[PDB]
RNA sequence: GGUCAAGUGAAGAAGCGCAUACGGUGGAUGCCUUGGCAGUCAGAGGCGAUGAAAGACGUGGUAGCCUGCGAAAAGCUUCGGGGAGUCGGCAAACAGACUUUGAUCCGGAGAUCUCUGAAUGGGGGAACCCACCUAGGAUAACCUAGGUAUCUUGUACUGAAUCCAUAGGUGCAAGAGGCGAACCAGGGGAACUGAAACAUCUAAGUACCCUGAGGAAAAGAAAUCAACCGAGAUUCCCUUAGUAGUGGCGAGCGAACGGGGAUUAGCCCUUAAGCUUCAUUGAUUUUAGCGGAACGCUCUGGAAAGUGCGGCCAUAGUGGGUGAUAGCCCCGUACGCGAAAGGAUCUUUGAAGUGAAAUCGAGUAGGACGGAGCACGAGAAACUUUGUCUGAACAUGGGGGGACCAUCCUCCAAGGCUAAAUACUACUGACUGACCGAUAGUGAACCAGUACCGUGAGGGAAAGGCGAAAAGAACCCCGGAGAGGGGAGUGAAAUAGAACCUGAAACCGUAUGCGUACAAGCAGUGGGAGCCUACUUGUUAGGUGACUGCGUACCUUUUGUAUAAUGGGUCAGCGACUUAUAUUCAGUGGCAAGCUUAACCGUAUAGGGUAGGCGUAGCGAAAGCGAGUCUUAAUAGGGCGUU
RNA sequence: AACCCACUCCCGUUGAAAAGGUAGGGGAUGACUUGUGGAUCGGAGUGAAAGGCUAAUCAAGCUCGGAGAUAGCUGGUUCUC
RNA sequence: GGGGCUCAAACCACACACCGAAGCUGCGGGUGUCACGGUGACGCGGUAGAGGAGCGUUCUGUAAGCCUGUGAAGGUGAGUUGAGAAGCUUGCUGGAGGUAUCAGAAGUGCGAAUGCUGACAUGAGUAACGACAAUGGGUGUGAAAAACACCCACGCCGAAAGACCAAGGGUUCCUGCGCAACGUUAAUCGACGCAGGGUUAGUCGGUUCCUAAGGCGAGGCUGAAAAGCGUAGUCGAU
RNA sequence: UUAAAAACACAGCACUCUGCAAACACGAAAGUGGACGUAUAGGGUGUGACGCCUGCCCGGUGCCGGAAGGUUAAUUGAUGG
RNA sequence: CUUGUCGGGUAAGUUCCGACCUGCACGAAUGGCGUAACGAUGGCGGCGCUGUCUCCACCCGAGACUCAGUGAAAUUGAAAUCGCUGUGAAGAUGCAGUGUAUCCGCGGCUAGACGGAAAGACCCCGUGAACCUUUACUGUAGCUUUGCACUGGACUUUGA
RNA sequence: UUGACUGCGAGACAGACACGUCGAGCAGGUACGAAAGUAGGUCUUAGUGAUCCGGUGGUUCUGUAUGGAAGGGCCAUCGCU
């Protein structure tokens, strides 16, 4: 904190408290005791119990009877309108869509699109398919799932 | 995550100058002097919960002496005449008698004298 | 019904106490934000004698101060954009004007550019004083435009002692000078502190002062390491490893070999890569802009974006603000377009210079004395460097491999130039935040490095909020043609009235109820009459508390405090166990005789990367041997270890 | 006498004044007093020498840095069971 | 301890009764440990200190959710619920925001540090109002005159308490209009606020000419660097 | 800015150093003062007008002179291992 | 030791003046003993003079006091803030017993509130700090000795 | 005559640690006695100083490319009012 150099008054003499400097922690000017600087909160999470939690995340949304899967998943162009109209067949409103690969058509639409998210099989972290109510992959995600996870 | 101070400050110093409601000069309205005055108040509490029993029991055995001396006994032999025959009445009943039931406190007085105690 | 005597004793408060209700002072709290802080991704990394950074004075219709400009002075000329208002802000009014024949406004280029300041014609107390020379023009007591510092390098003329020529002297050309937060390379170089004292040592080659250069700098192509197998310039990161060493062998300091990565590159002294500047081949950016989808009815309301019902747009749906909460009201956003003219980068292919030291390295390698550097403090002390003094050989030669010798291995010093990977941000732009929200965040949200303080260097504040919109209160009355009020008006709301959101506490008042003038002390607590209020009309609620039992504050420090031991006038706000990296134990999980990655790649929290670390075997100082091993003459005994 | 000084008493001590005032007192042509301008300074200056003075600060000035020096010493350390 | 006490209310023996604590018992609750499968028995003073379990505050996710102009946060009363930190419901004020639950992060809880900043008390309407030269009337103006202006009359200085240069200051100078603040009281007055005006040189003082102490100093000599000294010279009045 | 004195200075006295590029002092050095002086001068030290005087000790420590002899540095490098 | 002893001065003299010598512990340029003049210098004694005093009295101005105006300060845990004798962190307004006493100002005085002011300066402690001294330790500026370098020729003496 | 022996050592006493005290018995070699046996100093309890550093005698250890050496390790032992 800027200045605060001298001692404000002199060690004896004058019925104050004793003072070295009016940056102290206790002035109202003054320096914060315990300042922050920037760090990183930064954890390590071992590769296999990583796994582990997919592993459990995925039992649950088969016994939830959240896991949704069918055969292959595409759109032709890319309009939020199309989307829209096909997640209604399926019944789907806030819903996680998971891909072997996320085509550009499909990413296109469903970006401005509310409660709808375009994954990829890596790309799906453990917070998003606990997030959405609905998680809908493929049989082409789902037999990469099994490559992964074992 | 800055927390400040001022709401729930406030909220407990208003808990403690409401309990000093009453109170003289600075010990109802300043909290440094209200806070000892409540603990203070609080100390004399706890042990007036064991006084109250003591200052009732001498004052019920002063009133049967005083009763006790008007049938012509003392409060020490109408005890040990009370025991003596059967009786178990309370201190605090044996004195409402003396005061309100009169004809009742002499019978008893006189059931206790015939055990020649 | 009288008189006397005795007994008894309501009301009457100068002022105080408690409770309540209204005020005043005061500025907390809540909400808010034009201000800050920390990152990420880019930019471009300098400005200056063509006069800088920093200023003084001036400049407008009207006074001052900020912001722009510079006697052509809130501007002049040109291109390019647009498309209707404009003459900058505090900060308003009154005036004068400007223009769809294209203005204010934004961008590129040009012109002007006072005085001071490296300040450079000479002096000076910065913003002042005094000049000389050349050319042109006026006749009076000048004007206009150019020149006149110093040093270095080059060149021309010239010329002392002194004969020749040297020093020296003038005239021209080119360059330099000063400023800047950090990064870089060098010169000089502390102390507090730690070692629980202190000298060697540490702090530390840090702080600080000084000198050069660049957008990066430095270093760089083996007289290098290894170990009889090989590697292959420099720089940076992760390990080896807090190990080997070093050390009043104290406190402490601290490698390398060997591996895993980022980057990829070498070329010359029989003259080369490269770099710089001009001229041309193309590409790409930057300095401004343009288009940019989709909504109605109804209720409450001062005002719908909120309620209820029904729709539409989506490569655009958690943006900002519009009278309360908006994808479809406005500006934007995704996505497409766009440059007269400047800047920059990369690309051709031409010239010029440079690289450049000539010719493979001599006062050099080596040595002696005294010091520095190597993790290494003289130590068995190798290697580098030099203040003093010396001093080789020439490829059948020389240097290293940690005293030294022999044998082997590997290199060729005393000449040069080289990109990238790396360091930093005073400065510009965009985005972001489990950052702050006016005692916080920059000292600085507000005309702040100001006011103020000091001779000076220097130190260094306080101070935000009416309302949606000024609709900012016409008019009447009191008052000094006041200050301040009472009405009336505006507004949804003036106890939102300008010291204006909300408006707490300390502190100061007015009104009502009860208590208080024969009474002794931490002011309460237990019991408790009487009175007042309300209403459920008394086993109720609220306010007072006559009288009475008990009762010497709080904190700290102590064997011990009512202590006449310390601290506090009170209120409000702020104010003290944190963070990073290494570890040990416990709890709780994943894998399991195996577990786990670090730097770094990466589609970026995934996946790769198992170099490394710990474990599966110990004993011994070690060589070494191994379910054993050490001691020992000993398979004896004993120590440590083993299912 | 002016001018320079500061021996005594008293007042003042929250002062008219962070060193004064009223009464008295010493020198008063000299080793005098004084204006303007200048020179010497921090382990240094200056001193007819009191460790005096160097901007109300001197047994080592002020200011900014090392620097949040060190403090086996005092003080303080915030909700509940 | 006091009043008071003499065949005692003193002392010495014996006897019976009663009072007397937070001790023990009775009744109603809460908790720790152990045993058994909710009951039993046996505990529950406490500083330094160890162990266990919780409340509340700000921010992030849950949450493009839910609540809210038929009234958010905040402020101020009342009632009510827990063993506590505390929670909940409401009247008034306010006028736009808040965050259930379960998790995650902390600038996470003040009465003290002769603590820091602002506001306000007590002393107290008390000391003091700054040389003890000195004031008294009349008139005028004015909302209002002890203090302003004029007149009459007293006092004081006069080697100054009168005039004038220099330094220093910088509009304080004069006039018109004013009195909120400033003036240790009031003020119509003012060195105060607003607005105008006011400084005229060949001879006065500077500048220009010359030098003193001293400064700077081309070249120069010296020095790790910065720099020191100094010649020609050119600044510098007192 | 609580001590004005018996404290400091003083004229006079004495000792000692210095031959000039002086001793001495400030300066990493150039240089400057001493001094544009020259032993009747300059520096340091003590005493303190004037009068009468200033006694004994050279063992210690210092200073001056001597140089015979003992020890005695970098340097040198016989000899031995 | 000591107010030594003797003499003078006073009614009375631990001070003063003159001597004695038993100099705890004078002494000759850190000078010895004298000395005219001088001193806001130290000690003693007289004359004059007096409110210095016995012992104070009266008077005059400026405050103090009252009225009008303006308007501080140190201090402060909170106060419904008596005496005495005991007790007690050992000297009590606040504890115990007891005695006194209606409530509130103003002018005065300072006995107490261990009164206010300044984290005691005396004393001790800290493996604290400054500055000063020296034949404390370790260094070092300056001064000085010798070797080598800048640094040469000749003659002579002299050791290997 | 050399048991004032060499390697150990079951088990204890003391004790914060570092230190200290007693010791049967086994293996090697001894000395006295005819032999059983006794002898790991002295009737017992004081006569003592850690680590670092440096020196001396040994050593089937190590020894910075290799063979050696220097240096280091191990055992014994010297230098501290
Ligand atoms: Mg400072
Ligand atoms: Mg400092
Ligand atoms: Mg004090
Ligand atoms: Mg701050
Ligand atoms: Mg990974
Ligand atoms: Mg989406
Ligand atoms: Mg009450
Ligand atoms: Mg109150
Ligand atoms: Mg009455
Ligand atoms: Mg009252
Ligand atoms: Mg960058
Ligand atoms: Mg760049
Ligand atoms: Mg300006
Ligand atoms: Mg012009
Ligand atoms: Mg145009
Ligand atoms: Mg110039
Ligand atoms: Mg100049
Ligand atoms: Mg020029
Ligand atoms: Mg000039
Ligand atoms: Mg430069
Ligand atoms: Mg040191
Ligand atoms: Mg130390
Ligand atoms: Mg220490
Ligand atoms: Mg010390
Ligand atoms: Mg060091
Ligand atoms: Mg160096
Ligand atoms: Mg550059
Ligand atoms: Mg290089
Ligand atoms: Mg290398
Ligand atoms: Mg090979
Ligand atoms: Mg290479
Ligand atoms: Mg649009
Ligand atoms: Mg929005
Ligand atoms: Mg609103
Ligand atoms: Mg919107
Ligand atoms: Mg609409
Ligand atoms: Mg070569
Ligand atoms: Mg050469
Ligand atoms: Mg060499
Ligand atoms: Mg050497
Ligand atoms: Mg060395
Ligand atoms: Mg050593
Ligand atoms: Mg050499
Ligand atoms: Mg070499
Ligand atoms: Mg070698
Ligand atoms: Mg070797
Ligand atoms: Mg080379
Ligand atoms: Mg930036
Ligand atoms: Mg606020
Ligand atoms: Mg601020
Ligand atoms: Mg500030
Ligand atoms: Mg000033
Ligand atoms: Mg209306
Ligand atoms: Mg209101
Ligand atoms: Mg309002
Ligand atoms: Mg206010
Ligand atoms: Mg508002
Ligand atoms: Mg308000
Ligand atoms: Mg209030
Ligand atoms: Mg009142
Ligand atoms: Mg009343
Ligand atoms: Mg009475
Ligand atoms: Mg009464
Ligand atoms: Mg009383
Ligand atoms: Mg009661
Ligand atoms: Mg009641
Ligand atoms: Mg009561
Ligand atoms: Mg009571
Ligand atoms: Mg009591
Ligand atoms: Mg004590
Ligand atoms: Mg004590
Ligand atoms: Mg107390
Ligand atoms: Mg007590
Ligand atoms: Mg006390
Ligand atoms: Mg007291
Ligand atoms: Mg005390
Ligand atoms: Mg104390
Ligand atoms: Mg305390
Ligand atoms: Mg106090
Ligand atoms: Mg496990
Ligand atoms: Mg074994
Ligand atoms: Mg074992
Ligand atoms: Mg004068
Ligand atoms: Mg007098
Ligand atoms: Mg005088
Ligand atoms: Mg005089
Ligand atoms: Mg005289
Ligand atoms: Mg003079
Ligand atoms: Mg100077
Ligand atoms: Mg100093
Ligand atoms: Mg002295
Ligand atoms: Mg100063
Ligand atoms: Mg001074
Ligand atoms: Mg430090
Ligand atoms: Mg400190
Ligand atoms: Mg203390
Ligand atoms: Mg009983
Ligand atoms: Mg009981
Ligand atoms: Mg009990
Ligand atoms: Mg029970
Ligand atoms: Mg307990
Ligand atoms: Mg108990
Ligand atoms: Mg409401
Ligand atoms: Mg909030
Ligand atoms: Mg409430
Ligand atoms: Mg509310
Ligand atoms: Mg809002
Ligand atoms: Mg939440
Ligand atoms: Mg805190
Ligand atoms: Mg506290
Ligand atoms: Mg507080
Ligand atoms: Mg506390
Ligand atoms: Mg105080
Ligand atoms: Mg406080
Ligand atoms: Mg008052
Ligand atoms: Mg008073
Ligand atoms: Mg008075
Ligand atoms: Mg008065
Ligand atoms: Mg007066
Ligand atoms: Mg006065
Ligand atoms: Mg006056
Ligand atoms: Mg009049
Ligand atoms: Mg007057
Ligand atoms: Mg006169
Ligand atoms: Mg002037
Ligand atoms: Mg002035
Ligand atoms: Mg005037
Ligand atoms: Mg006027
Ligand atoms: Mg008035
Ligand atoms: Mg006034
Ligand atoms: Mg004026
Ligand atoms: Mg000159
Ligand atoms: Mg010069
Ligand atoms: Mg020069
Ligand atoms: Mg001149
Ligand atoms: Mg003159
Ligand atoms: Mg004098
Ligand atoms: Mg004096
Ligand atoms: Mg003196
Ligand atoms: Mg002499
Ligand atoms: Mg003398
Ligand atoms: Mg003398
Ligand atoms: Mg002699
Ligand atoms: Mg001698
Ligand atoms: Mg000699
Ligand atoms: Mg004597
Ligand atoms: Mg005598
Ligand atoms: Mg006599
Ligand atoms: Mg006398
Ligand atoms: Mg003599
Ligand atoms: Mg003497
Ligand atoms: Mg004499
Ligand atoms: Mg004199
Ligand atoms: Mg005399
Ligand atoms: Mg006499
Ligand atoms: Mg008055
Ligand atoms: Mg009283
Ligand atoms: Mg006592
Ligand atoms: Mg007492
Ligand atoms: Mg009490
Ligand atoms: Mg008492
Ligand atoms: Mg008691
Ligand atoms: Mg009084
Ligand atoms: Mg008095
Ligand atoms: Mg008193
Ligand atoms: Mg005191
Ligand atoms: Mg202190
Ligand atoms: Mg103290
Ligand atoms: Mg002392
Ligand atoms: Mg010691
Ligand atoms: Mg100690
Ligand atoms: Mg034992
Ligand atoms: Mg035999
Ligand atoms: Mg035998
Ligand atoms: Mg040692
Ligand atoms: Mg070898
Ligand atoms: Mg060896």
């Amino acid at each position: 904190v800027s200045g605060g150099g001298k001692k404000p008054w002199r060690q004896k003499g004058t019925g104050r408290a004793r003072a070295g400097t009016i940056r102290s922690p206790i002035w109202r000017g003054g320096g914060t005791t315990f300042a922050a600087k920037p760090r990183s909160h930064e954890q390590k999470l071992n590769k296999k119990m990583y796994r582990a939690a997919l592993r459990s995340i995925l039992a649950e949304l088969v016994r939830l009877d959240r896991l949704v899967v069918v055969a292959d998943f595409a759109v032709d162009a890319p309009k939020t309108k199309g989307l829209v109209a096909k997640l209604d067949t399926l019944g789907l409103k806030d819903v996680l869509i998971v891909t072997d690969g996320v085509d550009e058509n499909l990413y296109l639409a469903a970006r401005n699109l509310a409660h709808v998210d375009v994954r990829d099989v890596q790309g799906s972290d453990p917070v998003s398919l606990i997030a959405y109510d609905k998680v809908l992959v493929t049989v082409s995600a789902v037999k990469k799932f099994e490559e992964l996870l074992g | 995550a800055r927390v400040k101070r001022g709401v729930i400050a406030r909220r407990r110093h208003k808990k403690i100058l409401k309990l000093a409601k009453g109170y003289y000069g600075a010990r109802s309205r300043v909290f440094r002097v209200a806070k000892q005055a409540v603990i203070k108040a609080g100390q004399y509490a706890y042990r007036d919960r064991r006084q109250r029993k003591r200052q009732f029991r001498a004052l019920w055995i002063a009133r049967i002496n005083a009763g006790a001396r008007q049938n012509g006994l003392s409060y020490s032999r109408l005890i040990a005449g009370l025991k003596k025959a059967a009786i178990e009445i309370d201190r605090k009943v044996l004195a409402d008698l003396a005061v309100n039931e009169k004809a009742a406190f002499t019978a008893i007085v006189e059931k206790a004298k015939a055990s020649l105690a």
